[PDB]
RNA sequence: AGAACCUUACCUGGUCUUGACAUCCACGGAAGUUUUCAGAGAUGAGAAUGUGCCUUCGGGAACCGUGAGACAGGUGCUGCAUGGCUGUCGUCAGCUCGUGUUGUGAAAUGUUGGGUUAAGUCCCGCAACGAGCGCAACCCUUAUCCUUUGUUGCCAGCGGUCCGGCCGGGAACUCAAAGGAGACUGCCAGUGAUAAACUGGAGGAAGGUGGGGAUGACGUCAAGUCAUCAUGCCCUUACGACCAGGGCUACACACGUGCUACAAUGGCGCAUACAAAGAGAAGCGACCUCGCGAGAGCAAGCGGACCUCAUAAAGUGCGUCGUAGUCCGGAUUGGAGUCUGCAACUCGACUCCAUGAAGUCGGAAUCGCUAGUAAUCGUGGAUCAGAAUGCCACGGUGAAUACGU
């Protein structure tokens, strides 16, 4: 995972409606998502959920290229049913760990 | 010309017009625009003052007249010569 | 059999799409029949290009579509769903016709 | 063109949409030879009845930016100099200059 | 066994193959007297085989698609040359001298706006 | 042109004879471009021409243009306040080409009834020295004697 | 009416569209004009925010915009307040499910439209228009242009005699296909009447 | 890129005046839905249904109604106030700038000169050295090949046959796109100033910019357009708005651009062959049936390499007419009708039967075209209910001539 794309939202320190995990924690379940990906090499997954319940990693909707291997991976905690999450995953692929700080500008792509 | 199978045509008004004239015995000038308006049996006797775009020009209509339209004996255009 | 119309107006994004919908095709089912390309409709157009008057002033446009022809000779299970969660990008009208 | 003719036309379309079911039906009527002849009469005079704007052999098409009757286009919906214009501009997909 | 070579000539397409034979012309299922009227037409493709001492010895079936008459023998004519090229090899110079080989590129100039065709342009006057 | 001097295109022979000269001829005879009526025309002609004069089709024909070429034609050059013809030797490709293009002319004026019928007869004028190709050649000729002063 | 369209002779090479949607004969005008009218409202709105492109997508029966703009700051506001009240407009404006990207304009002084658009707002509040253009043009320079012209036309400094006058600098070749023009115009609605605005920036060639 | 109505901007009448088109409040009513008489119609008067999203209830947002004004509206004037767009010289090879130098200076030089080129193209020289915009190249298309992928496209070799690629099939060929290769004076000889080039030839599908298109420098004409659009005085119970009818189609005449002719390289009749490129859902409409025919009825196939428009025509073969104002020519007019359309009187197209003008190649003069060009033959498309001989496209057949300046 690299981009995260939730909408009603600021920055990743705010807090949202009907969810137990705050937003840092939402970025840390989604940190260690383990996604399969067969042709392409930069996909765009989505979540949506309403209802009371916890939001596995099961809930998205796939495409037919992306295989989400782990159907028991928590991410959120919905508690309100009148509460909904539509965020908008963004998978690429490459090799070591690069992190927020220098890929801050390495971006191209504005 | 019309087709056969639609009939002739004559405006509704025209025709009611016409109608109540009948119905009278009148023979006082009824003005009318329908120039499109094709002459009945019916219509036979009656003066039609018909529109020629200015004013209303009078028409006596005859036995000859019938299957003619109203416009055609009301002249539109006044061309008197060249010179 | 899944016959599959691709339409678009960039030939280049066609080709990408066609190539993706052979993939999603391949993994999942098997014999996939082919991405073959069907003539392209260059709907030409003339204006005149001054505001008020000059005729033989004229541009003449055109919109090329092109078509490709994917199509899939066994339906399996897994196959024919796969599509539905892969979404092709946008300006490719995509047309999936089974049997 | 004028705000005016535009309304008009706008009004015209209106019409067009409210009075097609009946017109259509009307115009059948007058067709079908297997049918009465005083019921087409009643047919034809119903029509004349119904309002001239009514028909869509009224409305004209103009250019959905500038409202100019002629130069029109309808693929585009617009009048050739607009039409030009959008081309110009990357706002049509897929047109440009064509040579052979 | 059978060699080939395709024919192509304003809009036509000819498929000429040669095969070993008496010399007998089949054109869309017809004979070439039937489907060429015209003399000029069954000249042009007679040409390169009588160029080359070949109308005996081989058959050939074609089959032509688009153009019209002049055209399409002309594409045949082609084909032709291109199968006997496949096939011999060692009489391309000959065929080269005669201006066989040679693929006439001449296709209708398109009509230009402004001009009612090609080049006939509309009728000037000062006044 | 100014320019650059061209190559002459490529012209086929004609399928019945063999001849470069025969199909020019047709060529100079067609109209709108149907080619294939000219021809046959002129091969008609030909045939009644042969029958007329006997030898071959060709031969004949040959003769028959041989009696209306010029060997003098002549051009306006106008150097003076009046105009000057001045005579020219007119070329081997040049020649052949006038004298068909006048025989065709001669045809086409001929009060016959059908064209390759006209053609024949115009041909076999020429070949006995008499008729409209002959008398313009002889016209071109004596303006040219006229104007031999002018070299 | 000598030249031809920058932009609309690349948009086959090296130049692409901004509306990028396949549709069918049926629904091709109602889109356009949908385009057209979501343009116009963007336009509008974000007069303020210095806007270069807004590029329209619509996949699914639904649309995709991507606005272009040098300061993203002021078109999303406070985050997710002002673009999220813009989309429900722009889908009311389509009949669609709308969705708003916003692209960040790196060097607005090399981006033409942005330029032109400087150059009216300063011809508006009565500034020596040749000064201006003169600032146009240094600056693309200094950002790296590889060439740019600009030209302004009409009324300038309010004469009775209208004339146009342009300044290039590096090198701006039209003619070439490949060469990355991009090319934009405005318009100032002056006192005393309009004046046009007209920018050629020469990023490079393309090399394919 | 299409005037019957509409369009329409004009005329005649009949009407409206915060208005046909917007925004704003005030307050009367849910919007809307159906129907009635008068009227040319615009409009002016009637009968049925509904009360949805929310209220410490002075009410609201959509959508009608009325009055006030703020305003709307103007295809009204100025293109000699403008932008934008366009024509034009001209796709003509030109037009400039920086720095340097020359001149008191306007300016010059570069940019001239020797050659050469389609080219201010390139070389060589030289008080110039450099640069930009243009001349070229990059783009589309067309001409040859290869790879990939083969249905709705194809049928070379295989088997079957209703002798139809139609059905097993085959992936060859055509064709279809997508991606590559190919042409650069690169190779050879001569001429040339140790050059740039030129002349020829080899190969090659293509040869010297291969053919065609797009591309239009600085500028010129106070060129065109305020009636596309935008935009810096005038009208606002009317230079605005609605309506019906008429006009834009008038006709002593003059000019422009086309079509069809004057015939036998032809007309007519019967048979019969070979295209390309397009369009199609309020659409294209097979087959079958009826109609002399335009068409009508029924009604599949098809958002379409599948089905439909859709028979290409010139051509070819056989017959006839035999140089006549004709079996040339079709105008004109009468009758009767078909379709579209509320509606074909003014004023549509097409059909049938009749009618059968002028015209026998055109005065002075005057236009186009250098090749798949002209000439000629059909075919399609846009606008479009209907309404092209125009415009924009497509293929068929297919010339003549260029000595030269």
């Amino acid at each position: 995972v690299t981009e995260v794309e939730i909408d009603g939202v600021l920055h990743e320190y705010s807090t949202k409606e009907g969810v137990q995990e705050d937003i840092l924690e939402i970025l840390l379940n989604l940190k260690g998502l383990a996604v399969r990906v067969q042709g392409k090499d930069e996909v765009i997954l989505t979540l949506n959920k309403s209802g009371i319940g916890p939001v596995t990693a099961a809930d998205i909707t796939h495409d037919g290229d992306v295989e989400i291997v782990k159907p028991q991976h928590v991410i959120c905690h919905l508690t309100d049913e009148n509460a909904s999450i539509s965020m908008r995953i963004k998978v690429q692929r490459g090799r070591g760990y690069v992190p927020a700080s220098t890929r801050i500008h390495s971006e191209e792509d504005e | 010309p019309r087709s056969l199978k639609k009939g002739p045509f004559i405006d509704l008004h025209l025709l009611k017009k016409v109608e109540k004239a009948v119905e009278s015995g009148d023979k006082k000038p009824l003005r009318t625009w329908s120039r499109r308006s094709t002459i009945f049996p019916n219509m036979i006797g009656l003066t039609i003052a018909v529109h020629n775009g200015r004013q209303h020009v009078p028409v006596f209509v005859t036995d000859e007249m019938v299957g003619h339209k109203l416009g055609e004996f009301a002249p539109t255009r006044t061309y008197r010569g060249h010179a | 059999r899944i016959r599959i119309r691709l339409k678009a107006f960039d030939h280049r994004l066609i080709d990408q799409a066609t190539a993706e919908i052979v993939e999603t095709a391949k993994r999942t089912g098997a014999q996939v029949r082919g991405p073959i390309p069907l003539p392209t409709r260059k709907e030409r157009f003339t204006v005149l290009i001054s505001p008020h008057v000059n005729k033989d002033a004229r541009d003449q446009y055109e919109i090329r579509t092109h078509l490709r022809l994917v199509d899939i000779v066994e339906p399996t299970e897994k196959t024919v769903d796969a599509l539905m969660r892969l979404d092709l990008a946008a300006g490719v009208d995509v047309q999936i016709s089974l049997g | 063109a004028k705000q005016s003719m535009k309304a008009r036309e706008v009004k015209r379309v209106a019409l067009a949409d409210k009075y097609f079911a009946k017109r259509a039906e009307l115009k059948a009527i007058i067709s079908d030879v297997n049918a009465s002849d005083e019921d087409r009469w009643n047919a034809v005079l119903k029509l004349q009845t119904l309002p001239r704007d009514s028909s869509p052999s009224r409305q004209r098409n103009r250019c959905r930016q500038t409202g100019r009757p002629h130069g029109f286009l309808r693929k585009f919906g617009l009048s050739r100099i607009k039409v030009r214009e959008a081309a110009m501009r990357g706002e049509i997909p897929g047109l440009k200059k064509a040579s052979w | 066994n059978q060699y080939y070579g395709t024919g192509r000539r304003k809009s036509s397409a000819a498929r000429v193959f040669i095969k070993p034979g008496n010399g007998k012309i089949v054109i869309n299922q017809r004979s070439l007297e039937q489907y060429f009227g015209r003399e000029t037409a069954r000249m042009v493709v007679r040409q390169p085989l009588e160029l080359v001492d070949m109308v005996e010895k081989l058959d050939l079936y074609i089959t032509v698609k688009g153009g019209g008459i002049s055209g399409q023998a002309g594409a045949i004519r082609h084909g032709i040359t291109r199968a006997l090229m496949e096939y011999d090899e060692s009489l391309r110079s000959e065929l080269r001298k005669a201006g066989f080989v040679t693929r006439d590129a001449r296709q209708v100039e398109r009509k230009k706006v402004g001009l009612r065709k090609a080049r006939r342009r509309p009728q000037f006057s000062k006044r | 042109p100014r320019r650059r001097v061209i190559g002459q295109r490529k012209i086929l022979p004609d399928p019945k004879f063999g001849s470069e000269l025969l199909a020019k001829f047709v060529n100079i005879l067609m109209v709108d471009g149907k080619k294939s009526t000219a021809e046959s025309i002129v091969y008609s002609a030909l045939e009644t021409l042969a029958q007329r004069s006997g030898k071959s089709e060709l031969e004949a024909f040959e003769v028959a243009l041989e009696n209306v070429r010029p060997t003098v034609e002549v051009k306006s050059r106008r150097v003076g306040g009046s105009t000057y013809q001045v005579p020219v030797e007119v070329r081997p490709v040049r020649r052949n080409a006038l004298a068909m293009r006048w025989i065709v002319e001669a045809a086409r004026k001929r009060g016959d009834k059908s064209m390759a019928l006209r053609l024949a007869n115009e041909l076999s004028d020429a070949a006995e020295n008499k008729g409209t190709a002959v008398k313009k050649r002889e016209d071109v000729h004596r303006m040219a004697e006229a104007n031999k002063a002018f070299a | 009416g000598q030249k031809v369209h920058p932009n609309g002779i690349r948009l086959g090479i090296v130049k692409p569209w901004n509306s990028t949607w396949f549709a069918n004969t049926k629904e091709f005008a109602d889109n356009l004009d949908s385009d057209f009218k979501v343009r116009q409202y963007l336009t509008k709105e974000l007069a303020k925010a210095s806007v270069s492109r807004i590029v329209i997508e619509r996949p699914a029966k639904s649309i995709r915009v991507t606005i272009h703009t040098a300061r993203p700051g002021i078109v999303i506001g406070k985050k997710g307040e002002d673009v999220e009240k813009l989309r429900k407009v722009v889908a009311d404006i389509a009949g669609v499910p709308a969705q708003i990207n916003i692209a960040e304009v790196r060097k607005p002084e090399l981006d033409a439209k942005l330029v032109a658009d400087s150059i009216t707002s300063q011809l508006e509040r009565r500034v020596m228009f040749r000064r201006a253009m003169k600032r146009a043009v240094q600056n693309a320079m200094r950002l790296g242009a590889k060439g740019i012209k600009v030209e302004v036309s009409g009324r300038l400094g309010g004469a009775e005699i209208a004339r146009t006058e342009w300044y290039r600098e590096g090198r701006v070749p039209l003619h070439t296909l490949r060469a990355d023009i991009d090319y934009n115009t405005s318009e100032a609605h002056t006192t005393y009447g309009v004046i046009g605005v007209k920018v050629w920036i020469f990023k490079g060639e393309i090399l394919g």
